[PDB]
């Protein structure tokens, strides 16, 4: 649901999974 | 007469998964009924549909830029121009996106803010947007954005803190954006942590659902996570 | 001369998931290029580009036809109008994205093709997006879809079935939409199911990676669906 | 992978996620 629901998880699922290898982004969780 | 068409066709452009055109399908609504007290339903419709098209440009943001670092670090400047520039575009898409959410809630929704937790949501959604735009500005419009942000928000807490139950969900929420604006925006981790437990603590002594549960725990998230490294 | 910064514009357009840029992206490689013998990198680029753009459009027509349908059933032509005529805008990007790959496949694409799996790709392709035009034509141009769908796929078969192994990627994912044609357009069940298995069971006996191996998965669980009720 | 590869799979994960009760679209695997 975080992924559903907040910016931080959309990013962090669509970064993981097109395999790139750049440095983890900063951010929070936010509505 | 018959503005429950656009609400109608709202609904199948966020169940067709095409957003910026169901933020048109809601401006309408907005505009037609004129200056009358807007409802629950499309109120709802018009907070998803402006996050969602947002969110797409944000993650798009967030994302190139990111790249943009991993350039900077090898100092490639032919890369990273070429990337600079397009991030411009959704720069460009942002700014607009923003003034023109706005300013129609300036016109027409703020003023007519009639319960208590109406004024709470239309306020914080103003400190929202605003705090969107601090995200990548820089010059004269950044300080204006951290300075409308700001009183937008404390505005805001001000009647929820005080109107509403500490278990209510914007009251929650307002404090959760609250508190990101201070730790992203303002580089202020302190002020962050503080706003963090105390919006968190209140809501625990009244427990005694849904989408009040699921805000707690993105605060109880945000803590770990800003006490790290 | 450089034509190698539209292949790095388009990897940050696919990233930052704006696929309808990407293709203008690679709209330029083709034709910059002129005529020239197209790589492996930018094909795919352009496939996954094309594929992605139609794909959005497609979720987004099969979701408002199947909410069309619910409405039909229940008889409300104030209802069913306006989800029609929203339908009629994504049928009509749908046809121009089509009519703008198409030819520039034909153009620049098919009669530049060297080796044996290059001419299959691209003849599969051109199958692909004439029966994408086949889901929601009617008239005269649907007939000339199923036609010039069934064409392309039989000209690609041929050399696919003998220029390249049964376990080649293409030659499967060729069979496998060939199979989708036939149940799905042409509304016969039978040419199908033989077609589906026999490129399955060639597969097999050849075995002895990785794309191949989940295109089969797809023919098996096709074919447990097309025997079902 | 198959809501991440075909058409079929992301449309029955998009229609499952938004809770819309209209009947199954009948449809096949393709790429
Ligand atoms: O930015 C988003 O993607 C978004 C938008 C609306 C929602 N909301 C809901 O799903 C929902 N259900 N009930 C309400 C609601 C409506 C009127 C008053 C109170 C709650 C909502 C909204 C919603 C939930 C939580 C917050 N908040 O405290 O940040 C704002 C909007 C959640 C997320
Ligand atoms: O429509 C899509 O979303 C799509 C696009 C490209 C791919 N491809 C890959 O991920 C991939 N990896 N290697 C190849 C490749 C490239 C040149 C020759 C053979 C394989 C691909 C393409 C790909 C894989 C499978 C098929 N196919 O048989 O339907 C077409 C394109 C998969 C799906």
């Amino acid at each position: 649901r975080r992924e559903l629901h907040t910016l931080k998880g959309h990013v962090e699922a669509v970064v993981k999974l097109k395999g790139l290898d750049i440095e983890t982004i900063q951010q929070s969780y936010d509505i | 007469s018959t503005r429950e068409e656009n609400v109608y066709m709202a609904k199948l452009a966020e169940q067709a998964e095409r957003y910026e055109e169901m933020v048109e399908f809601m401006e309408k609504v907005a505009k037609t009924v004129d200056v009358e007290e807007l409802t629950v339903e499309e109120r709802n419709l018009l907070s998803v549909a402006y996050k969602n098209v947002i969110g797409a440009r944000r993650a798009s943001w967030r994302i190139i830029s990111s790249i943009e670092q991993k350039e900077e670090s090898r100092g490639n400047e032919d890369h990273v121009s070429s990337i600079k520039e397009y991030r411009g575009k959704i720069e460009a898409e942002l700014s607009k996106i923003c003034d023109g959410i706005l300013n129609l809630l300036e016109s027409h929704l703020i003023p007519v803010a009639s319960t208590a937790e109406s004024k709470v949501f239309y306020l914080k959604m103003k400190g929202d947007y605003h705090r969107y735009l601090a995200e990548f500005k820089t010059g004269a419009e950044r300080k204006e954005a951290a300075e409308n942000t700001l009183l937008a928000y404390k505005s805001a807490q001000d009647i929820a803190l005080a109107e509403l139950a500490p278990t209510h969900p914007i009251r929650l929420g307002l404090a959760l954006n609250f508190s990101v604006f201070y730790y992203e925006i303002l580089n202020s981790s302190d002020r962050a942590c503080n706003l963090a437990k105390q919006a968190f603590d209140d809501a625990i002594a009244e427990l005694d659902y849904k989408d009040s549960t699921l805000i707690m725990q993105l605060l109880r998230d945000n803590l770990t996570l800003w006490t790290s490294d």
